[PDB]
């Protein structure tokens, strides 16, 4: 009874391409993170515009291309999970993607492999667009496409095209053939470093031209080698076709094979080879990666055909290649002088941005792993070159740690003034491996910089008016006591002394009017204008009560009690006149809710007179009591428009004629400009429950809007009927729009819960909470600044963060980098937070080269020092507080010593007192070879205050408080009930701690292999292992002992471990190196389970990437014993949590989630049923009761309300209440860190 | 109320009752010995006895080589402690 | 495999039904004509 | 006194250091100063299968009375290698450093076959009066069934579940038994001549056994009757053994000198075939990758095969490894250290070769030149 949810979306580039996807008007980019495939528009100056973006529910492997005929649209090929295929197009009609035809070749692949498949099959396209090959390993699936249907049938062979094929290495088509020809790397005797010595040049070479001859029920190859190579060197894994042959790059060596399939040179990298031309190089490089990312570009018109090959350091290679037999075969390294490449490492694609008819100035879109993704220019290539970042890709690498901590609401007073964010916690997590490695702060709000915090200048609503931009007459308001004042924002304050206003009534509106010529006030039953120097010159009586003002310069409109429509007009002779503007007849007939008047070119199309995408018309929109939009312009002639599908809210909208139920869910509509430099039309939708809807107006066809409910970006915020009543209950939700809050064009929502929309120019507008205090009024402030009024009467002046803020990625990410230049910490790791010292602490793990010494002084023989070396570890603790984010102290290990675990730990300390004192433990583990017996040791530290430097901050120092080298490597560290275990080599071991800080061990456990994690939930211990999964230990104190209480009948490579309690029962969370997620509890009362010793298995929920941490939160129960709920950090970047659900709900969330997966459907063809539970694990735990993905369950809000109806109607009389009660419970499970101590 | 050490030592776990009767385990370590226990139905309470219960072999005074590598034959008749505390190693 | 037509709904999807596989104390209870050695 | 010592602990910190920052697996590169990049066996799959070969000699352990050795057992998890007496005793023996000399007296006849249960709890031994005694990893008593069978046992597997196992004897019948309380369950009537092997598929129900009637038969652990049997052997079938993980594949040595693999996936579907000069006596499937096993013979000459690789010679063979036949071939669970056992009264250690070492496919394993450990340095690599 478990649900998966996405706190972050993963951010790691892994895939990219250009084509014409989309559009055919420009070159556009895909991005694939993980499994969301992102199209951009790269500009000019290399910034990349998002312009659509989708989300898949499997994780995308590989992406291909191939174009359809007629058509300038190139169709895409979607490669998933194990041998998949998907044909992916794109209808401009509905401006979706739809899937043309599908694949499978996972079960035909599994029917003659001897062996598993490899995880990931990969996918080749020939430079003829006739065919395409997936294969996994030794088996490849042919996929053939006509030059009726668009693919025929599918045909996959082994090794029937060649005899000598034994064990593939690489497979590519290659250039410049009539037909498809495809080349094969191949081993058929496997040998390593250790089998070098005994058969010598292992790889061979062939290349096959293929007969394809499709036919109506099958599909025929009959394959003819063109060639074959004999002896090649054994480090040989990549195949680089060119246009006279390829470049078989390997560890060592690169080898050039044209066509002919002859051997031209071979060129030396390292001094890691030996023995036919061979070039030889002292450069010491190394391609250890299994693939080695390249770009190769075709010549232009002229003769330029460069190849750049990639280094795991992100090192950037030149290979150049010249013919009249080819000549010149060499290799170049092109240097990076401002070493903007030093945070990233990993490279995994590279895709030319920019044609440019050339090969010099070039525009290289490169995805990493650690650092983030980098758009590069190459001006001018040689054999002066250089290179600059036009754009960038926020990539918070892998998270690695997780903790909670303070990062804001450090402060409990801001400026005179309680902290807008107080008692807020936040989630710290550390991110990238190496030089780039850094603090990734995951706020759960925006945080808000203060500039001024004035106290009770209002006491319902605030207007800040501007005579020239120069912030004075800040009218305020009461509507309580039926009183408005004046007040000087220019430092004088203590009101006007009279200036004409009203003063003795509730003031409505207040703004200045006729390019700033003239203020108009419109109070409770009067409309007045004024002056600059505030002189009364018309005044017109109201007999109702005005609901609703909206101002542009001519016009301004105001809504009365009855609901009438009254537009008046400034006269632009002489002012003071306010003409009556005339209205439809239908209008009366009608009734409005709420209006504003609007600029947009959204019906540039039905008006007479202009079909420019320019030139935005003034509209009057009003929203009506059946929730329709409807607008028509100054000269309206009676032609009334409308959005249609807004009553039902439906995935697209477009402009139409008006035609003739009040259920009033709108209550508020605004269409504006959204974005930091790229700025777009959104038609943003308040609704009575406080949730937000959005569109998004297409730059052509500017008459229709759309919205993605594939794409999970927009969170939720409330509930159509009445549930989450408490979100707008105490304080209205009003939208302010402001153009520029720094910058950025954003939409502030007040209320209890306040939340601020910012789109980025590279991703979709976000909605965010703002603070950790309520909002009851926002005004505009300076330039580029707003004042915020709380339900206090306080007054805050405030700016929005944007050194180290990004706004995208579902929540705001603070980016705290704690290695400058003048220290470099590399990659850091095991990320606590000390609870009484309010201080952070971190470990770094600089990487050294590994002497392989033995047990006594001496290294082992054959230890080479002509010769690079493999990478050792080198760590240490480091003590950094978050107010300043610097590091107090740091303390330093020896050689090959890497801490495995930190954990700031309540130690008791006296048995009989109970006393608790919170110690940092760190389990330190010597990183040497198997051939050496395990060492390793843990320190217990103290953090005490102390006298800071002559510098603040600098107050707290790390006090040993033991130390003590044990025998075998401590690779993990937990706390039980107020003693430390410690895990030694096949061992765990428990120990004690007297006031004297002396250590002495009490228990002792023997585990199988090796201890990948540990958690404790009191006095009960899991503990997880590399091969056998993990078991459940239980702790007892007066005769100490280990208890062992139960085992995982499933053996796997467990990577974190975590405890899902959920209510009464107890449930463990264990994630494996097959991006698993398994779910396992102790029931020792099933007859099966052998008296609790048996852990049964529940769920295997398969991940799309590869878990690293995991930590336990307590949950934020919305409406309803402590609630615990998962947090666990990703390899690709992405964070994920794990929130235990009752039965009820379950059953509820599961009927939902199933009846989403049949009636709805999904983006790439792909079942979210096979890509989470087709796994290793499928026939083991319960059928019916599998982990439940939440961005499933995600789409049930983007459905229209009629069919959100009706699926809740599938289990459950009032079931759409209850659903989306705990949906908001589930979107609201992390806000626990909102209410801290 | 600390998230970031949330309180876990006691918490009303539903395999209480079956952790006791087996094993004589209970979730609070640091309980009083039961001081009613002879070394099977000494205690007034029962088996259901939130106060700590402590078998025979817990009373010795010399720990068992044997247990310490994992191969003691006898497993709860033997007359070494069971219990690893460096005190009173042999 | 599949060639995508405009009709349905569930179907534009990779199919999901893996056969329940019984399993006793014994194993995995299987077909037992199979293992023929013909 | 330092001795040799082989624990896998620092070579998992490295492989999840790797794993959990999304760092590759680097290629292992022809230096010592690699070695720290060597991972554990079972993060190797596919290619590099080849570094879990064991070509390199560790350890050779003999214990102070020199029995004959009937067959060699790992414990489940691999930290101790128990080894049976003539005498009917458990020699346990350290895995991490291979020194121990725990005699045990387990049985009162020839332990002739040991055999651990799938979730570690259990074991179970039989002897050469056809006693079988159930264990605990703690080596306690928990079962002792006496005259199980009439002659001496010879092999015996356990379910996938573990509630259930199979054995046979030198008789021509197989038994299973229910493990919970040793119960004689059905009794797999057949066969014509002293059944010599027996074996459980790792997932399915599926019992294959080998006999001296020249036939590998296939039973029925519920039906209880042969529901398929082998006619490719031409004399008797040695031993017969399911691919440990996946058992998509099945093994059978017989006296006429051939090897032959089946694939059960499609009708007993043969893949192999390889006839020898000398008598194939044991075999070994790898515990982690498929496809590779390793051949004892009669006269030492380990050879270690792979079906992707060579389907009619082994890619790997060490004409020496043992001075007499070689009786008891066992594999690490964990898959980094090869035990065999031969009729010369000694036990042998083989782990995965190293980048770079002097002696390489070139030892008095490989090649004859006394014979010896070096039980006195601080590394694996020794000079020269």
């Amino acid at each position: 009874m478990n649900v998966y949810d996405d706190v972050l979306d993963a951010t790691v580039v892994s895939h990219s391409l250009a084509t014409h996807f989309t559009t055919s008007d420009y070159e556009e980019l895909l991005v694939v993170r993980t499994n969301i495939l992102s199209v951009y528009r790269p500009t000019r100056d290399g910034k990349l515009y998002l312009t659509d973006e989708f989300k898949f529910h499997g994780l995308i492997t590989d992406i291909g291309l191939i174009p359809q005929k007629d058509s300038p649209l190139s169709c895409l090929l979607l490669c998933t999970g194990v041998a998949k295929i998907s044909i992916l197009k794109f209808n401009t009609l509905t401006n979706s993607i739809d899937t043309l035809s599908l694949h499978y070749y996972e079960g035909k692949f599994k029917g003659k492999s001897l062996v598993e498949l490899a995880k990931i099959s990969t996918l080749r396209m020939d430079p003829g667009s006739s065919c395409a090959l997936l294969f996994n390993n030794d088996i490849i699936a042919f996929l053939p496409f006509h030059v009726k249907f668009t693919a025929p049938s599918v045909v996959l062979v082994a090794s029937e095209l060649y005899e000598g094929a034994k064990n593939i290495i690489d497979i590519q088509f290659l250039k410049n053939f009539t037909k498809p020809t495809i080349a094969l790397l191949y081993q058929p005797k496997l040998v390593w470093a250790g089998n070098t010595t005994i058969s010598k040049l292992p790889t061979q070479y062939v290349i096959l031209t293929l007969n394809i001859q499709p036919a109506e029920s099958a599909t025929k190859i009959e394959s003819t080698t063109i060639a074959f190579v004999k002896e090649l060197p054994w480090d040989l894994h990549t195949i680089v076709p060119v246009s006279n042959g390829a470049i078989i790059v390997g560890t060592n060596e690169l080898a050039f094979l044209d066509n002919t399939g002859v051997l031209q040179s071979t060129v030396l990298l390292n001094s890691f080879a030996d023995k036919k031309i061979i070039n030889n190089s002292s450069l010491e490089i190394m391609f250890r990666e299994k693939n080695t990312t390249s770009i190769w570009i075709p010549s232009s018109k002229n003769n330029d055909e460069t190849l750049l090959l990639m280094d795991l350091k992100s090192n950037i290679y030149y290979i150049q290649m010249e013919a009249e037999l080819l000549i010149k075969f060499d290799i170049f390294k092109l240097p990076i002088v401002n070493d903007l490449l030093k945070e990233n490492s990993n490279p995994k694609c590279i895709t030319r941005l920019n044609a440019t008819n050339s090969n010099k100035n070039m525009d290289l879109f490169i995805g990493f792993g650690s650092g983030n993704a980098l758009v590069l220019r190459l001006n001018n290539l040689k054999s002066p070159f250089d290179i600059e970042l036009l754009s960038s890709l926020r990539n918070v690498g892998p998270i690695t740690s997780l903790t909670v901590g303070k990062v804001s609401s450090i402060d409990d007073v801001v400026k005179g003034l309680p902290n807008p964010n107080k008692n807020e916690y936040s989630l710290v997590a550390t991110s990238g491996n190496g030089s780039g490695s850094h603090l990734t702060v995951i706020q759960t709000s925006v945080q808000p910089e203060i500039e001024l915090a004035l106290k009770f200048i209002s006491i319902t609503q605030i207007w800040n008016l501007k005579i020239k931009g120069r912030d004075r007459y800040l009218i305020t308001t009461d509507s309580t006591k039926s009183r408005s004042d004046i007040y000087e924002s220019d430092n004088n304050f203590k009101l006007h002394k009279g200036g004409r206003l009203r003063r003795d009534a509730t003031t409505v509106y207040i703004s200045m009017f006729g390019e700033e010529k003239r203020i108009i006030q419109v109070t409770t039953n009067h409309l007045y204008l004024y002056d600059t120097h505030f002189r009364r010159l018309t005044t017109i009586k109201f007999d109702y009560e005005v609901i609703h003002v909206s101002v542009m310069d001519p016009y301004i409109l105001v809504t009365v009690s009855r609901g009438d429509i009254k537009i008046f007009e400034l006269e632009e002779k002489n002012k003071r006149k306010l003409l009556k503007v005339d209205l439809p007849e239908i209008l009366n007939e009608m009734v409005i809710t709420s209006g504003l008047i609007l600029k947009s070119n959204m019906c540039n199309e039905f008006l007479i007179g202009l079909s420019k995408s320019q030139e935005e018309q003034l509209l009057f929109t009003f929203v009506t009591a059946d929730n329709q939009i409807i607008f028509f312009t100054k000269d309206h002639n009676d032609r009334i428009f409308q959005l249609n599908g807004v009553d039902q809210l439906n995935e697209s909208l477009y402009i139409s004629t008006y035609q003739l139920v009040p259920d009033p869910s709108i209550k508020q509509v605004m269409i504006n400009k959204l974005g930091h430099d790229n700025k777009e039309e959104y038609l943003t939708i308040l609704t009575f429950g406080g949730e937000i809807y959005q569109y998004r107006k297409l730059p052509q066809r500017r008459s229709r809007f759309y919205r993605n409910v594939t794409r999970n970006d927009l969170a939720i915020t409330g509930a159509p009927d009445n549930a989450y009543a408490k979100g707008v209950s105490s304080i209205e939700r009003i939208m302010h729009y402001f153009p520029d809050y720094n910058g950025y064009s954003v939409i502030f929502v007040t209320g209890s819960v306040p939340y601020i929309l910012i789109k980025e120019d590279d991703s979709t507008p976000k909605i965010f909470k703002f603070g950790n205090i309520p909002l009851v009024s926002v005004t505009p402030w300076s330039e580029r600044s707003v004042m915020c009024v709380d339900d206090i009467k306080n007054a805050r002046v405030y700016t929005l963060t944007t050194d180290n803020m990004y706004y995208g990625n579902k929540l705001p990410l603070k980016q705290i980098k704690i290695s400058n230049v003048l220290d470099d910490y590399k990659t850091l790791q095991k990320l606590v937070y000390h609870e009484r010292a309010q201080l952070f602490l971190v470990s770094y793990c600089k990487r050294v080269p590994y002497e392989a010494l033995g047990e006594d002084g001496e290294k082992v023989i054959g230890y080479d020092e002509n010769v690079p070396h493999a990478e050792g570890f080198q760590s240490g603790i480091l003590l950094i507080n978050p107010k300043s984010w610097k590091v107090i102290d740091k303390i330093d290990f020896p050689k090959n010593s890497v801490v495995n675990e930190m954990r700031s730990s309540m130690i008791q300390i006296n048995s009989k007192t109970k006393r608790k004192r919170e110690y940092i433990i760190a389990g330190v583990a010597n990183a040497t070879t198997e051939d050496t017996p395990p060492t390793g040791a843990f320190h217990i530290y103290d953090v005490i205050e102390v006298v800071p430097e002559p510098k603040p901050d600098t107050n707290y120092k790390l006090k040993e408080i033991f130390q003590e080298e044990v025998s075998g490597t401590v690779s993990t560290v937990c706390e039980v009930s107020g003693r430390f275990m410690i895990s030694q080599s096949q061992k765990v071991l428990v120990r004690d701690i007297q006031e004297d800080n002396s250590v002495i061990p009490v228990a002792f456990l023997d585990i199988p292999v090796f201890v990948t994690d540990s958690k404790s939930f009191g006095n009960l211990l899991i503990i997880g292992d590399a091969m056998q999964g993990f078991q459940f230990i239980g702790f007892d104190a007066e005769p100490y002992r280990m208890i062992s209480l139960g085992r995982s009948m499933s053996k796997f490579q467990t990577m974190s471990l975590e405890f899902l309690v959920n209510g009464g029962d107890m449930y463990f969370a264990a994630t494996d190196a097959d991006r698993n997620v398994h779910v396992l509890k102790y029931a020792p009362d099933e007859p099966n389970s052998l008296s609790g010793q048996r852990l049964v298995h529940c769920s295997s929920f398969t991940l799309h990437s590869t878990n690293s941490c995991m930590m336990l939160l307590p949950r934020n129960e919305e409406f309803g014993v402590p609630s615990f709920q998962n947090v666990g950090g990703q390899v690709d970047g992405s964070v994920f949590k794990i929130v235990p659900l009752s039965e009820e709900k379950y059953r509820r969330l599961y009927v939902i989630q199933q009846q989403i997966i049949d009636r709805e459907l999904q983006l790439g063809g792909l079942n979210p049923r096979m890509e989470r539970l087709a796994n290793d694990f499928y026939q083991m735990g319960h059928s019916m009761r599998p982990m439940l993905d939440f961005n499933v369950i995600r789409r049930f809000c983007g459905l229209a309300i009629d069919r959100r109806k009706s699926i809740a109607q599938k289990a459950g009389r009032h079931a759409h209440f209850e659903a989306w009660r705990d949906i908001i419970n589930i979107e609201f499970s992390m806000r626990s860190l909102c209410q801290g101590k | 109320m600390s998230l970031i050490h949330p309180d876990t030592a006691k918490y009303p776990f539903k395999f209480e009752p079956f952790l006791r009767q087996e094993y004589s385990f209970s979730l609070d370590p640091d309980r009083p010995i039961c001081e009613f226990y002879n070394s099977p139905k000494s205690c007034p309470r029962g088996p259901l006895c939130p106060k700590k219960h402590v078998l025979p072999i817990f009373q010795n005074k010399i720990v068992c080589r044997h247990w310490l590598r994992g191969l003691c034959k006898k497993n709860d008749q033997c007359e070494y402690l069971h219990e690893y505390n460096l005190r009173k190693m042999p | 495999i599949i060639i995508q037509p405009s009709a349905a709904s569930k179907h534009k999807m990779f199919p999901f039904n893996p056969a329940k596989i019984k399993k006793d104390d014994y194993g995995t209870v299987v077909d037992f004509t199979m293992f023929l050695p013909d | 006194t330092q001795r040799r010592s082989v624990d896998v602990s620092s070579p998992y910190i490295n492989l999840y250091y790797n794993r959990r920052h999304g760092l590759p697996n680097l290629v292992v590169e022809p230096e010592t100063s690699y070695t720290i990049d060597i991972m554990p066996p079972n993060a190797y799959r596919g290619r590099d299968r080849v570094i879990n070969l064991p070509s390199k000699f560790t350890h050779l352990s003999s214990n102070k009375v020199k029995h004959v050795i009937p067959a060699i057992q790992w414990t489940p998890e691999g930290r101790r290698l128990v080894v049976a007496t003539y005498s009917g005793e458990f020699s346990l023996w350290n895995a991490s450093s291979f020194t121990f000399e725990t005699l045990m007296q387990a049985h009162d006849s020839a332990v002739t076959t040991m055999k651990y249960s799938h979730d570690s709890d259990w074991m179970i031994s039989g002897d050469a009066d056809g006693m079988i005694k159930i264990w605990q990893p703690n080596f306690s008593m928990v079962k002792e069934i006496d005259a199980a069978h009439t002659e001496s046992i010879r092999d015996m597997a356990f379910s996938s579940n573990d509630s259930k196992f199979v054995t046979c004897s030198d008789d021509n019948i197989l038994k299973i038994w229910n493990f919970s309380n040793g119960k004689q369950e059905r009794v797999l009537s057949g066969h014509h001549w002293d059944v010599k092997s027996c074996d459980w598929h790792p997932e399915m129900g599926l019992i294959a056994s080998a006999s001296k009637d020249n036939l590998v038969k296939l039973w029925d652990p519920r039906s209880g009757n042969c529901i398929s049997s082998i006619l490719k052997f031409k004399h008797t079938v040695l031993k017969t053994r399911f691919q440990p993980t996946k058992g998509n594949l099945l093994m059978a040595i017989s006296k006429d000198k051939s090897c032959r693999v089946f694939d059960i996936r499609y009708s007993m579907k043969e893949l192999m075939c390889v006839r020898d000069e000398t008598d194939y006596m044991t075999l070994e499937w790898h515990p982690i990758n498929e496809s590779m096993f390793t051949l004892a013979c009669y006269d030492g000459s380990l050879k270690h095969f792979d079906l992707l690789q060579n389907l009619n010679e082994p890619i790997l063979t060490i004409p020496y490894a043992h001075d007499k036949c070689i009786t008891s071939l066992s594999y690490n669970p964990v898959g980094h250290i090869f035990a065999t056992a031969a009729k010369d009264r000694t036990i042998r250690f083989w782990t995965r070769a190293r980048p770079i070492d002097p002696n390489a496919y070139d030892d008095p394993t490989y090649n004859n030149k006394k014979i010896n450990g070096w039980f006195f340095g601080i590394n694996n690599d020794i000079n020269a």
